RNA sequence: UGAAACUCAAAGGAAUUGACGGGGGCCCGCACAAGCGGUGGAGCAUGUGGUUUAAUUCGAAGCAACGCGAAGAACCUUACCAGGCCUUGACAUGCUAGGGAACCCGGGUGAAAGCCUGGGGUGCCCCGCGAGGGGAGCCCUAGCACAGGUGCUGCAUGGCCGUCGUCAGCUCGUGCCGUGAGGUGUUGGGUUAAGUCCCGCAACGAGCGCAACCCCCGCCGUUAGUUGCCAGCGGUUCGGCCGGGCACUCUAACGGGACUGCCCGCGAAAGCGGGAGGAAGGAGGGGACGACGUCUGGUCAGCAUGGCCCUUACGGCCUGGGCGACACACGUGCUACAAUGCCCACUACAAAGCGAUGCCACCCGGCAACGGGGAGCUAAUCGCAAAAAGGUGGGCCCAGUUCGGAUUGGGGUCUGCAACCCGACCCCAUGAAGCCGGAAUCGCUAGUAAUCGCGGAUCAGCCAUGCCGCGGUGAAUACG
């Protein structure tokens, strides 16, 4: 869910970016 | 609701069928505002529901929906400061909320994986006069039939 | 951590204190405010008193501890438990 | 401790602002601290000329600087002589063309600041505030306002229990919009501590 | 620790990172709009008062 | 009552 | 029948204004009920109690303290602690005095501050060919006056705020009644969201409140046509791209519009029900707005301010520490316990804002955080930007799992002088509790609740899961 920073919603949910949501 | 009572939402009907009845069905179904998955859910089954059992889909569902129905039901009241189990008359507002939520709720506790499945399962028991649903409606008419003895204090 | 683009940092004026001894024959306590300062190979052998803001604490520097920071091992905080 | 300020209430409706000029996010900050450092002198100075107001306008390193005032006596000065005196030390300041005027005010008792700063002279001179506050509401409706209220509060008389104590005369709708009232404030420090008058002067509705 | 404080603040730090906002009119260190340099506490004194230009009390 | 400087508490 | 000692500054009668009642009547509010989602259990975030500590700075204390002051604690902030320093002081005016300095670059020591120090060399007006001597921005040191204190008192205060409460109230002038407090008006019938109106009446008026004037949203017009728009012709590298145009969508200023104005019925009236027309109907939805007062409510730490206290120190500078501690206990929250779900790929539709030591397209290196290049835009132009839920296809198959993402090892990136204490982010590995939560308890009546993402202030960075905003999808239920 949102608190797996290693998933595409993580990535989301902190307003990331890496391996898991790219550009 | 203190000042009027108030009035009964109106309900777009459903794009298929045009029953506002099917429309608050899925209303029930819907959880977070997803009423495109919560119709999406409701029109698969009616697809398992013709596939197996080959009635109409709506005829099955608002048959469903007649044996749901209960119309007796026990509320509280006074006299003093005791707390009666009064037995009722339910409105008709009130049989087809409650027809509607314990049937969500029925087909949720059944153990089909897919949601589809558990309502298309749940609204054909029904029909038949089986399911958690009626289990639910006979077990609240049982309890009005019991406290009938308080009928009296109805109003 | 930081930046290896960057230096190992060290406040220098620590540095300049560690180099002076290993030329002219060390050792002798050295007392550094600088906890930020990284330990560094030629750290090894000396003790260095790191002060925790309250004392300057001792710290023999073995080669097992090179890598980490001076405040490591000068704890801020006495604690000894509850009850 | 719950009702709103009469003037912030109505701005761009019954009043205007005491700074009107354009800026960006760049200088915007430097611009309104110039207001404030001038605006901080000239009523430290033009006190004693009963200052009402303070207008400030801008171009590009040039300011308005209008004052009105009760008395224009203590601005000008001996034919243009403390005009000219504060004028020179304003621009100091401002490093800028900073082109003071200066506006009569029609009826001083019927600005509110004005009423405000007589009855906090008056208490500092030991006056009984009680009288002084229905003194000052009769002159301003006397001067022929639609409603006057004046509130002084604090340790009146020097009471060791502070207390707060108003008239009012006419009528002043705080809640209306386009009833024009004229609101504001002084501060009189005492042997024993600070009061606080504030003065409301309703002029009409528009 | 106040006057010292407000005028230490003036100054131009060691370094880039010990300079910190503080209201030129009060002096606070806290709740400071880099827009007017001011604070919540003044900047609402000011703009009831009207001597902040354009800006009002929003409603919606 | 409240703690500041020599008061302390 | 019937004392006294001793003891008190009263004990009392009626009546008044309140407040209260497990008194009555009549009303109302998400107050209950009816519903829907939560909190209380879990892990984490954050505030607090408590303890601990050299210090864990201070404030806030039932509703109305507890993601509150804090719209940004590594240094700074910072008020606390330790240690090294400064004594007219970091700062204000004023007085002299010596140097007689202006300003900008260095040196030694030192953690730094500091202490010690060295060079580049003063405009007014002047006696000026003369040596130059004075006067003065401003500086330095000496000495006074004074500064400084986030020390105390919010039981001395201003200002501002919370609160009861958007509750329908609180009053005044004259008249009348009462020896008097006081009453009447303001009560009464009806009515309303409302002391809102109607009617009645020893009352007649009036003020603060209510409503209204103000703002956003809903329909329509007008004025405008670029950076916005593309209906219809013409080209068209096929992109509103070029011609052309402002029709439309829009954008932003000014107007229109609703008045229970009309019909039916009830009514004494005010109004109430219903209907018509209309984008909108009975205050259209939301906002701003908070009566006399209450809590001796909050704030002397934003600021101001009486008084008390400190004056080589309770003032001032610095480095480091603490504000982040941890047997525990509470509040507010985030993420979850899964299949209406999780994952991957592809594909759509917003609004409000922000952006020149800023946003940064696009390109290259890198799994990536990011780095390097490098256009455009002082921005209806260029950028933040991908909106997410959703739609399509595909995988997992009820497992402590392809649920959950805590904890921990290792490796990096970025900001910053500096990430040990004590930053965020990326990658590999680790993969805890948790199977829907005891007594108990919260929110919400409609574009609401629930859910989904987006921006902004503060801001180097950030412990933001917080706050203020923005739209997307969009319910259940109200008998009473
Ligand atoms: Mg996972
Ligand atoms: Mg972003
Ligand atoms: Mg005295
Ligand atoms: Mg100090
Ligand atoms: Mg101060
Ligand atoms: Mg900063
Ligand atoms: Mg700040
Ligand atoms: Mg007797
Ligand atoms: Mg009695
Ligand atoms: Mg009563
Ligand atoms: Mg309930
Ligand atoms: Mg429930
Ligand atoms: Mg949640
Ligand atoms: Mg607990
Ligand atoms: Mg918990
Ligand atoms: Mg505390
Ligand atoms: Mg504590
Ligand atoms: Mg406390
Ligand atoms: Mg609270
Ligand atoms: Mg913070
Ligand atoms: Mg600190
Ligand atoms: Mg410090
Ligand atoms: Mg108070
Ligand atoms: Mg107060
Ligand atoms: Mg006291
Ligand atoms: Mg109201
Ligand atoms: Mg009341
Ligand atoms: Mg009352
Ligand atoms: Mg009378
Ligand atoms: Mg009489
Ligand atoms: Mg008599
Ligand atoms: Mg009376
Ligand atoms: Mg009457
Ligand atoms: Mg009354
Ligand atoms: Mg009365
Ligand atoms: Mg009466
Ligand atoms: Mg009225
Ligand atoms: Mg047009
Ligand atoms: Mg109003
Ligand atoms: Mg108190
Ligand atoms: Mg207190
Ligand atoms: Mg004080
Ligand atoms: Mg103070
Ligand atoms: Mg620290
Ligand atoms: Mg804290
Ligand atoms: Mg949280
Ligand atoms: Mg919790
Ligand atoms: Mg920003
Ligand atoms: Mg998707
Ligand atoms: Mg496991
Ligand atoms: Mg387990
Ligand atoms: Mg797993
Ligand atoms: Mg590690
Ligand atoms: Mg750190
Ligand atoms: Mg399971
Ligand atoms: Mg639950
Ligand atoms: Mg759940
Ligand atoms: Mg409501
Ligand atoms: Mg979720
Ligand atoms: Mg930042
Ligand atoms: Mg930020
Ligand atoms: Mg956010
Ligand atoms: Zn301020």
């Amino acid at each position: 869910g949102k608190g797996d920073r290693r998933t595409r919603r993580g990535k989301i949910w902190r307003g990331t970016y890496g391996k898991y949501r790219p550009r | 609701a203190r000042r009027r009572r108030a009035e009964v939402r109106q309900l777009q009907p459903d794009l298929v069928y045009g029953d506002v009845l099917v429309t608050a069905f899925i209303n029930k179904i819907m959880r977070d505002g997803k009423k495109n998955l919560a119709a999406r859910i409701f029109y698969d089954a009616c697809k398992i529901i013709q596939e197996k059992t080959g009635q109409e889909p709506l005829k099955v569902f608002k048959q469903a929906v007649e044996n749901v129905k209960p119309r007796m039901e026990v509320r509280s009241r006074r006299v003093g400061g005791a707390n009666y189990q009064v037995p009722m008359e339910v409105s008709p507002r009130r049989q087809q909320s409650l027809a509607l939520r314990w049937l969500v709720q029925a087909a949720n506790q059944r153990p089909e994986r897919r949601a589809a499945v558990r309502i298309a399962h749940e609204l054909m028991d029904a029909a038949e006069g089986k399911g958690g649903a009626v289990k639910k409606k006979e077990d609240v008419e049982r309890m009005a039939e019991a406290n009938r003895a308080y009928a009296h204090y109805r109003w | 951590p930081r930046s290896l683009k960057k230096g190992v940092f060290v406040d220098d004026h620590l540095l300049e204190k560690v180099l002076e001894l290993n030329a002219k024959g060390e050792k002798r306590l050295i007392k550094t405010w600088s906890r930020r300062s990284t330990i560094v190979p030629e750290m090894v052998g000396h003790t260095i008193a790191v002060y925790n803001g309250k004392q300057h604490v001792p710290v023999y520097i073995t080669e097992n501890m090179v890598g980490h920071k001076l405040g490591e091992f000068a704890p801020t905080r006495t604690y000894r438990g509850h009850g | 401790g719950n009702k709103i300020h009469p003037i912030g209430f109505r701005l761009g409706i019954t009043r205007d602002w005491e700074s009107r000029w354009y800026a960006g996010k760049k200088q915007y900050r430097h611009l309104l601290l110039e207001d404030q450092r001038i605006r901080g002198l000239l009523e430290k100075e033009l006190y004693s000329a009963g200052l009402a107001r303070v207008d400030i306008e801008r171009a590009a390193d040039n300011v308005a600087v209008t004052v009105h005032v009760a008395k224009p006596g203590v601005v000008i000065g001996r034919g243009g002589e403390r005009i000219r005196v504060l004028r020179e030390e304003l621009a100091k300041l401002t490093g800028k063309n900073v082109a003071l005027n200066v506006q009569e005010v029609q009826n001083p008792n019927l600005s509110a600041p004005l009423v405000a700063q007589r009855v906090a002279e008056q208490i500092e001179r030991r006056f009984a505030v009680r009288r002084a506050i229905k003194q000052a509401v009769q002159r301003v409706m006397e001067s022929g306002a639609k409603g006057a209220k004046v509130i002084v509060s604090g340790r009146i008389g020097g009471a060791e229990q502070a207390r707060t104590e108003w008239a009012a005369q006419g009528r002043v709708p705080l809640h209306t919009l386009r009833a024009n009232i004229d609101y504001g404030f002084a501060l009189a420090r005492t042997t024993y501590g600070v009061l606080g008058v504030k003065a409301y002067i309703f002029l009409g509705e528009v | 620790a106040r006057k010292a404080l407000i005028e230490k603040a003036k100054r131009t730090p060691k370094f880039k990172v010990r300079a910190y906002t503080r209201c030129v009119r009060c002096g606070r260190a806290r709740s400071v709009y880099r827009f007017f340099g001011l604070c919540r506490i003044c900047l609402r004194e000011l703009a009831h008062k009207g001597q902040l230009p354009g800006v009002r009390k929003a409603s919606w | 009552k409240t703690a500041g400087x020599p008061h302390k508490r």
